[PDB]
């Protein structure tokens, strides 16, 4: 037998993603403008069928290994790791979309900025970070596949261009691809999405002469014994139950279940 | 017999704050019909033990909701959400499981 | 000597070529460059070929 609601737990509220998935809460997703203040949990709770996630097309590298390291982890502090306003003074800063609609106009993620040339150039760029929060912090950016050459030149005035992100665990340098792609979500081009996680003391540098998806906010990490995620349609309500199932919660002293 | 031993001794604890004593057994306290029998008291100063939890979770008649216990195996635990100035004075746990009748060492909750 | 250079070996069951990448990075053990290290498991009566 169990009560069939998701519940506390040892008195921590779970955190509820609702309609968003791990990419959308991550990445900043429009609709998942309410996840994106700094709490704490005891266990991460899903839709089973999330349909706001990546709302640009792209390829999301070791998505299943980022859901494992975010099992195990107690709370989060979102600080602005580049600001969007001082930190890029030659650049275009702002960059909407059509396949991410923010109440009926178009928008971009809250965590991302969109370099684009300003007056005719695009500098070469080059931003270095150092972490003293003294906690691991999770960075995120993206590198943009364009679909034909002309809207590579309206874009950043370059034919050839490159992203090089050089950390003291990461070392990957990237290349634009041109391609003819079938349309997804409206869009024929895409955006592979990538991350990383910063150790305390460690340095990160970004270097671009285009296609490159700036971070914006970056979230600090702090790890703690027991977590995880868990599928559920069931609702949220109040106990203080220590055992937690997708179907409900249970309070026994038995030692077996069947559930 | 069953030893009980009560963490910590003294609790001063302020006011509109929780608290939680401890009580650990050498034995399981499981009997063969299904139940634990585990009881909690208190006891003011100058006046005699009365009873605030009967069994590991069912509260006993009279007693506030403040009051609240949970526990297995050979751990237990009472917690108070909210202490006032009625919550003075020193608690107990029992098992009524085996032979003989054990009390606990006793916990004293002080005001600051 | 050459800004463009590439080192590619070849065996039976080893094909991989490597290619040099420049950029700044942050200094480890008081040096900016890197040295990437491979390693391989040559058969009996097998053969490899490095070029460089
Ligand atoms: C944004 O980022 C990008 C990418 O990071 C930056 O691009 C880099 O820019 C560098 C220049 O800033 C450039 O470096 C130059 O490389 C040239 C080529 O080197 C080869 O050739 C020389 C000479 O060989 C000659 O002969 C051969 C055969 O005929 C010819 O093919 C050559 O063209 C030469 O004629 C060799 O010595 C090398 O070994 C290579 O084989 C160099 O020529 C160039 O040198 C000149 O500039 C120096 C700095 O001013 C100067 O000290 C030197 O004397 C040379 O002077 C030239 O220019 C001046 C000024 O116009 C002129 O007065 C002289 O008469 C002469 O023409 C550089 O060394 C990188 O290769 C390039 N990297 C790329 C493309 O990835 C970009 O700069 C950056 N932008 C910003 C914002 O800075
Ligand atoms: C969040 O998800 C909803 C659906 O769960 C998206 O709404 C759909 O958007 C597409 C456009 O690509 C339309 O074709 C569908 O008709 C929409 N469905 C509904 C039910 O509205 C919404 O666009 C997503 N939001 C973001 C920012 O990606
Ligand atoms: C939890 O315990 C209470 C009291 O024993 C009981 O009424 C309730 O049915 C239990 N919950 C479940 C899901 O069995
Ligand atoms: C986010 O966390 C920071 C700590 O770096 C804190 O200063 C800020 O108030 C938090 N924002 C919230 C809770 O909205
Ligand atoms: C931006 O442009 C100004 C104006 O020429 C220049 O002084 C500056 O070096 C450029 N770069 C940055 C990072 O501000």
């Amino acid at each position: 037998s169990h009560n069939g609601k998701l519940c506390r737990l040892k008195g921590k509220a779970p955190l509820q993603l609702g309609n968003c998935n791990i990419a959308g809460w991550v990445l900043g997703n429009p609709e998942c403008e309410s996840l994106l203040s700094n709490r704490s949990w005891s266990y991460i709770a899903e839709t089973p069928n999330s349909e706001n996630g990546t709302c640009f097309p792209g390829d999301f590298a070791d998505y299943e290994e980022l859901r494992e390291q975010l099992s195990s982890v107690s709370s989060f502090e979102r600080f602005e790791i580049f600001p969007k306003e001082r930190s890029w003074p030659n650049h275009t800063t702002r960059g909407v979309t059509a396949a991410c609609p923010h109440a009926m106009k178009s928008s971009f993620y809250k965590n991302l900025v969109w370099l684009t040339e300003a007056n005719g150039s695009y500098p070469n760029l080059s931003r270095s970070y150092v972490n003293n929060q003294e906690k691991e912090v999770l960075v995120l950016w993206g590198v943009h596949h364009p679909s034909n050459i002309e809207d590579q030149r309206t874009l950043y005035r370059k034919d050839n261009a490159y992203v090089s992100v050089v950390s003291s665990n990461y070392n990957r340098r990237f290349t634009p691809e041109i391609a003819k792609r079938p349309k997804v979500r409206g869009q024929s081009g895409r955006i592979n999405y990538y991350w990383t996680l910063l150790e305390p003391g460690d340095t990160i540098i970004f270097e671009a002469t285009g296609n490159l998806i700036a971070p914006w906010y970056a979230f600090a990490l702090s790890r703690g014994p027991g977590s995880g995620i868990i599928t559920s349609n069931a609702p949220l309500d109040e106990c203080d139950t220590k055992c937690q199932t997708p179907q409900g919660a249970i309070n026994s002293s038995l030692p077996f279940q069947n559930i | 017999d069953v030893v009980m031993t009560q963490s910590p001794l003294s609790l001063p604890v302020t006011l509109g704050q929780p608290a939680s004593i401890s009580c650990r057994s050498s034995q399981g306290l499981a009997f063969l019909d299904g139940n634990t029998y585990l009881s909690w008291f208190q006891q003011r100063p100058g006046q005699s033990p009365r009873r605030l939890i009967y069994k590991v979770s069912n509260r006993d008649s009279g007693v506030p909701d403040r009051f609240s216990g949970s526990g297995s195996r050979t751990d237990f635990t009472l917690k108070i959400s909210r202490v006032e100035a009625e919550d003075v004075g020193v608690y107990y746990c029992m098992q009524g499981t085996h032979w003989p009748l054990t009390f606990g060492g006793g916990t004293k909750v002080e005001i600051k």
